[PDB]
């Protein structure tokens, strides 16, 4: 009883929770993303970016964190305008300009964020008068060298994604770019879900290579608990989040490293960690990194 | 003046509380909660949400925002608010003491009304009532009375 | 909805 497993596990627990978080938010099948964002956001050139086929919580959360981190590197004034509760059913100009202070920075970046991730409400809910006021604000910032705008639209919706696209193309000189989220095959999806629960911290530890061998093993064994759970992720809506939530629970619930391995081998099932237990908010975002 | 012997309950350093705390079980908290870096990071977000411009009716909104932003299960946020008599000021005090002392709910904390505290308030026993008022004060006493003749 | 409508908040100054 001289050596306490509880002390070692606390360190592992916290490291596993951090990596699971990181893995979830990394859109590994889209490696081009981080380079794309630094190019377009960390410049004084105005830009409109459409994020099409944003079908998963992990994609939205992942893109958002990546955007949030890229703008954190920008040392000039960054203004954030959330367009959502404005366009749905010169006050805009004056609100944007109130935030523009030439005493704290000569150059400024206005980041307009619009999120339309409910394909159900496909009909144009947006006020045409509020939309033309927005493209007018953009037409003014476009002509102002001192101020750069970064418009980021998140959709899977089309009757909205198209009306914006045509209005922005017709009235502005700034060419927009479309970042298409790739549609994975069931096999590919299965690959990236497995990758999410593989940890790389403390590479030179027998305990980490024991953890990673167990998961690789269980997943090659068709009848193992872990592999049956993964066979369900093939049909359940939102598998990365369901897996994330369940794994977070089995990590946090365990007392020793052995308890954690026991849960992966014998306790992780649809009957024990059910879909119902969690809220799959399509616009959910995880807490920021410390450093 | 600006001194209170109640400061010791708010004065808890979140850096001395290992994250996630042993008392922070999955039946009270959501998977998002376990993804804060420190007890300080959670505390700071809690303060951010709590300091919103809510109207006294919007108790349903706050419970939802605590669930979405800090990962506190809706049923647990409601339970906490009830034993706090609605006083949002004593919300961070609850979590600091709950985590430090590893007890849910914190038993002897001014502003945190236990079940046994309500049993003492229900009884007209002036000995139990002296012990209660020495814990929460006449302020919280008249608030708890107002709160339950309206319940 | 029952306990939440009946409950009143004490917001911050």
């Amino acid at each position: 009883k001289e050596r306490v497993d509880h002390v070692f596990y606390q360190k592992f627990k916290s490291m596993a929770l951090q990596e699971l978080g990181t893995n979830y938010l990394s859109i590994s099948y889209v490696p081009s993303l981080s380079k794309f964002l630094s190019k377009n956001l960390r410049s004084m050139k105005n830009c409109i970016v459409f994020f099409d086929k944003v079908e998963h919580i992990h994609q939205y959360a992942g893109i958002d964190r990546a955007v949030s981190e890229t703008l954190s590197l920008v040392d000039i004034n960054v203004v954030i305008i959330e367009m959502n509760d404005y366009l749905m059913k010169s006050d805009l100009m004056m609100m944007v300009m109130r935030k523009i202070n030439n005493d704290e920075s000569i150059d400024h970046i206005v980041y307009f964020k619009f999120e339309q991730l409910d394909k159900l409400s496909t009909s144009t809910i947006i006020e045409p008068s509020k939309l033309t006021e927005f493209i007018n604000v953009l037409s003014v910032l476009e002509k102002s060298n001192n101020i750069a705008f970064k418009v980021l639209i998140y959709s899977n919706n089309v009757s909205i994604s198209s009306l914006l696209s045509t209005s922005l193309k017709k009235k502005l000189n700034t060419k927009y770019t479309v970042f298409e989220m790739p549609i994975l095959t069931c096999a590919q999806e299965q690959e990236y879900l497995k990758k999410m629960i593989k940890f790389t911290f403390d590479s030179g530890s027998k305990l980490l290579q024991s953890y990673n061998s167990l998961v690789t093993c269980q997943l090659n064994n068709k009848e193992s608990n872990l592999a049956i759970f993964f066979e369900f992720l093939k049909v359940f809506p939102h598998p990365f989040t369901y897996l994330f939530n369940a794994y977070t629970e089995i990590i946090v619930q365990s007392r020793t490293f052995d308890e954690l391995l026991d849960k992966i081998r014998n306790r992780l099932t649809i009957k024990n960690y059910p879909h119902s237990a969690y809220n799959f908010k399509k616009n959910q975002r995880l807490p920021l990194k410390l450093t | 003046s600006d001194f209170s012997n109640e400061d010791i309950y708010d004065n808890i350093d979140p850096d001395t509380i290992s994250f996630p705390p042993k008392i922070a079980t999955t039946d009270l908290f959501l998977p998002l909660f376990f993804h804060f870096g420190s007890t300080r990071q959670f505390m700071d977000k809690l303060h951010e949400v709590i300091s919103g411009d809510y109207e006294p009716s919007q108790a349903e909104k706050l419970v939802q925002d605590l669930c979405d932003e800090t990962g506190i299960r809706k049923n647990f946020s409601t339970s906490i608010l009830t034993c706090l008599s609605g006083d949002l000021m004593v919300f961070p005090r609850y979590f600091l003491n709950m985590f430090k002392d590893n007890v849910n709910p914190p038993p002897n904390v001014p502003g945190i009304w236990t079940h046994d505290d309500d049993e003492s308030l229900k009884s007209n026993d002036q000995e139990q009532i002296r012990k209660l008022v020495k814990k929460h004060g006449t302020g919280r006493m008249e608030m708890r009375k107002r709160f339950f003749e309206k319940d | 909805f029952t306990v939440l409508r009946k409950l009143n908040l004490v917001p911050i100054k």
